[PDB]
């Protein structure tokens, strides 16, 4: 869930 | 009987939280891949499906307890119910004049058929336009709108949550919240609270249908390479 | 000295895989994320070079001896050299005149700080356009263009290729036709082979600063988000 | 390589 991960900051 | 302080803090950065994260001039929709009218839609859809779930993130990061979460956590509840906060969100562009989301311009209009040009079926839409009519008629209230969005997300029962607990303290914690609003602020809300409740159960039957047709999809490799990197992630199936 | 049957059906087998695999009018361009001018031009040109690779795929399968190959050396091939045979093809849209790439309208006219705003550096632009206008000045026939781009994608010394006896002798087969082309059908080539052979080593470097900085790109989430799953799969590091 | 796959045949 590597982008999900950046999303959530 | 009146809501609390803490209770229009809620209500207030929910508000806020929605006006942050939804563009009521769909400005952004002309950098998507273009609406062409075998599967003509799929680019334009996952496109503007994987701006939705960018924004369904930003807000949830504003509802108030979520960011205190397990990034684990943050993660199932995402997962399980982006569809859902899409659904539901989506009924702002939807109109009963015309039966079709209205986003902008004359290209951003789309009719039930665009989303047949885009792999899905009349099982998932018959259903989803039957959703958004029966949403619209309950003219809610912005604050009940978002309120119901943040209720839907803080769902303790999604595959993959951990600390449930805290998940189901934060929901009831919204909910009373909600009652309370529709009680002292809807006039004639007497069985609204109800008919909100039953559409996060409509929410969940169309989850379920997206799933079955999403899954067909991206199995077809030809298909799943029209998809985003975060369409793939969010809706796909790992751990 | 004159050409055998053979070596010109692989003339003509080529050029009809180019023609497929080439649109001239650049009409698909409409269809990609538009060209937006903090790496603003990433949609567009992960959009370009994704459907570049399509169309690499297109003329590979087209090269005689290449769909005999085994899947899996297919792919070593297509995963290592493909982003040469974009810069390749690329040629057929540069202008001298103006340095740039001209494909279609004025949107698709592409300046050297486009690749800048899309998440690349002067490391890579500075060969890049210098490959570019040392290839746009040997004047290639459609043939010897078309060749080369065969025997650029038919390398045996990539990364991950198994049937390397194989692959060499169909490459150096395409040699022997690239080499006769010139020295039959190209007034004044005596130094056109050579020059051409040059041009590959070219492309090994401008492969590798390309790798390095698409490196950078791919790691960070923010980024590789705005590629598309073609792109990440072929300039991905799977095995 | 599933699309890579596809893409071949
Ligand atoms: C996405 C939004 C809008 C419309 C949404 C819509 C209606 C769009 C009508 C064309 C929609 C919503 C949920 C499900 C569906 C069915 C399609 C499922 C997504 C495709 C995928 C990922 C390949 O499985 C459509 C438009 C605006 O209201 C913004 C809102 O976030
Ligand atoms: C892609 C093509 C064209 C231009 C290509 C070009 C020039 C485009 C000028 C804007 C190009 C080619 C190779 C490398 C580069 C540098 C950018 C690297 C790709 C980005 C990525 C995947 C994120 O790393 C640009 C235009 C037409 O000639 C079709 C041709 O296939």
């Amino acid at each position: 869930h590597k982008i999900l991960h950046r999303l959530l900051q | 009987h009146m809501l609390s302080d803490e209770q229009m803090q809620i209500i207030n950065s929910l508000v806020e939280a929605h006006h942050k994260t939804y563009d009521d001039s769909y400005s952004d929709f002309v950098r998507f891949r273009p609406p062409v009218r075998r599967l003509s839609m799929l680019p334009h859809l996952a496109d503007l499906v994987s701006y939705s779930i960018q924004k369904v993130i930003g807000f949830a990061k504003m509802i108030p307890g979520f960011r205190d979460l397990t990034a684990e956590d943050q993660i199932a509840l995402l997962k399980s119910s982006a569809i859902e906060i899409i659904m539901l969100r989506s009924n702002q562009s939807f109109s009963l004049e015309d039966m079709s989301w209205s986003c902008g311009g004359p290209d951003f209009k789309y009719c039930i058929n665009d989303v047949t040009k885009a792999g899905h079926t009349l099982e998932l839409l018959e259903p989803l336009v039957k959703f958004q009519v029966g949403l619209k008629k309950l003219k809610l209230h912005e604050e009940e709108h978002v309120l119901l969005m943040a209720i839907c997300l803080l769902s303790p029962d999604r595959p993959g949550v951990q600390d449930h607990v805290r998940i189901e303290a934060l929901q009831d914690r919204l909910c009373d919240v909600l009652q309370a609003y529709i009680r002292i602020q809807h006039p004639g809300g007497r069985l609204l609270y109800a008919k909100m409740i039953q559409k996060l159960a409509d929410l969940r039957s169309l989850n379920e249908e997206h799933s079955k047709q999403y899954r067909s999809l991206s199995f077809q490799p030809e298909h799943s390479m029209q998809l985003t990197p975060l369409v793939l992630e969010v809706f796909g199936s790992e751990v």
